[PDB]
């Protein structure tokens, strides 16, 4: 059960950091399609095209 | 005298075997323990994985 913790443990640092950089990486893509979807949305409650 | 000698000897020879077969009881017993234990155990690491 001790070693089963530690593993655990240590890959799930493991996968904290990989996650956080992914969404480092993802971030980025985010930042790309915010401003399309942001004009939707500006679309969509003034009920017209922005 | 005759006869409780002889009962004597074959008591304490009985007590052998049923010493013989107590420990192999328990040998038994203590790998079936070990067993049940040990898949315990087993069982108990996959969870936490």
């Amino acid at each position: 059960r001790a070693q089963a913790s530690g593993e655990v443990a240590q890959t799930l640092t493991q996968a904290d950091q990989q996650l956080s950089a992914q969404g480092d990486q993802v971030r980025s893509g985010l930042e790309s399609s915010v401003d399309g979807l942001s004009a939707k949305l500006a679309s969509r409650i003034l009920g017209v095209d922005v | 005298l005759a006869d409780a000698d002889a009962m004597h000897a074959k008591a304490l020879a009985d007590a052998k075997a049923e010493s013989e077969k107590v420990t192999e009881e328990a040998k038994q017993d203590s790998e079936r323990i070990a067993a049940q234990l040990s898949e315990q155990a087993g069982s108990e690491a996959e969870r936490i994985k």
